[PDB]
């Protein structure tokens, strides 16, 4: 409690300046547009940003951040930024002069894992709901995440889940509430 | 439940 | 048409205070949602609760209770409580 | 020296007392037998957890008990408490889970567990060091199956060749 904690670095990119924070969650983007929309890194120019999996928040809540925003919000786990950068550099140096095949394998694997990670934000199954309900009549939902074991299930705001997973919600009640 | 408001 | 009786203590937990009784049955939870949904100790008022298997009722009727709830309902088998507490 | 620290809880089981620690890594098992082999239920059990360590690749996971953890001063104990209530939460739910929910739960845990085993498999060697083992081996930068390049790690030579020699020989193709 009392400050957020970096749990894992999921990705890295150069995007528009200021396209970080809450407005970068997949649901914020789906509901209000990607603040990094139409960013042709080609004439802009951007800044180094990192996609963060936060401690205690499901992958649906991942946000893009910079070394600066991280520091600004006094997040814990900053040491992980240093390791990530060093590992990243090591990886670059070791792939410096690498056969086309080596580059081939690398790009392939990175896509496999990139896709895998995207599934972590998709509800595979609703498992239960809350007795309490929001003022708007939404109960929270216990979600099973695609690609992750049941130990990663988490309760999620009903309104949020309904905006994209109304099907899972419907099927949940259909198998008899 | 909490969201990135 | 008298008191209910504890046949066995099945489980124990720290849960949202009030998350006990009938709304705690497996069928109540499945129909109206779990009253203990997303609870977290020290993030809100919690209580020690015990999962109770009742005499004369299959396990689907089991309910979470507090020493306090057991007491004000006048259930028999309170000795079960003492023993469990160790 | 000083201390190891818990990163993730990969699994838990009821296993032979004393069947924890270094001798429980896949390569320890593979080289000297499994300490939990033929555990019976005719013998005293013990709750054990499969730990992923911070700074070590999955190949190095070991089973541990709440006790061996605290008897080593491991950091991250707080996570142990979360995993615990989490586990009981899913065990309670499991007791009344509809048959079709149980099935789904089982198929999904199968996949999950298989994915996890891949992490201990070398998918390709990316580089090696010049320094050689006190006679014999150089270390290898390994790209693990199922995991992104950000998780590549340097591993003791020999320890890798004892199982992924093929991947090592392949690597040798500057020519």
């Amino acid at each position: 409690e009392e400050f957020e904690t970096i749990e894992r670095f999921m990705d890295c990119r150069i995007g528009r300046k200021g396209a970080t924070g809450a407005t970068t969650t997949i649901y914020a983007v789906e509901a209000d547009g990607d603040p990094n929309a139409g960013f042709e890194k080609n004439k802009e120019p951007g800044e180094i940003q990192y996609l963060i999996k936060w401690k205690g928040w499901s992958h649906i809540h991942n946000t893009w951040e910079t070394e600066e925003t991280l520091k600004q919000q006094n997040v814990r786990g900053m040491k992980k930024l240093d390791n990530y950068k060093k590992k990243d550099q090591e990886t670059k140096r070791w792939l410096k002069n690498a056969s086309p095949e080596d580059v081939e394998y690398y790009n392939c694997q990175q896509e496999l894992t990139d896709d895998l990670h995207k599934q972590y934000q998709i509800v595979g199954r609703i498992i239960a709901h809350s007795n309490q309900k929001s003022a708007a009549g939404y109960p929270d939902y216990y979600c099973k995440w695609q690609g992750l074991p049941y130990s990663e299930c988490s309760w999620e705001d009903g309104a949020l889940i309904s905006k994209k997973f109304q099907a899972c919600i419907d099927e949940y009640f259909s198998r008899k509430k | 439940a909490r969201t990135k408001q | 048409e008298e008191f209910e009786t504890i046949e066995r203590f099945m489980d124990c937990r720290i849960g949202r205070k009030g998350a006990t009784g009938a709304t705690t049955t497996i069928y109540a939870v499945e129909a109206d949602g779990d009253p203990n949904a997303g609870f977290e100790k020290n993030k809100e008022p919690g209580e020690i609760q015990y999962l109770i298997k009742w005499k004369g009722w299959s396990h689907i009727h089991n309910t979470w209770e507090t020493e306090e709830t057991l007491k004000q309902q006048n259930v028999r088998g309170m000795k079960k409580l003492d023993n469990y507490k160790k």
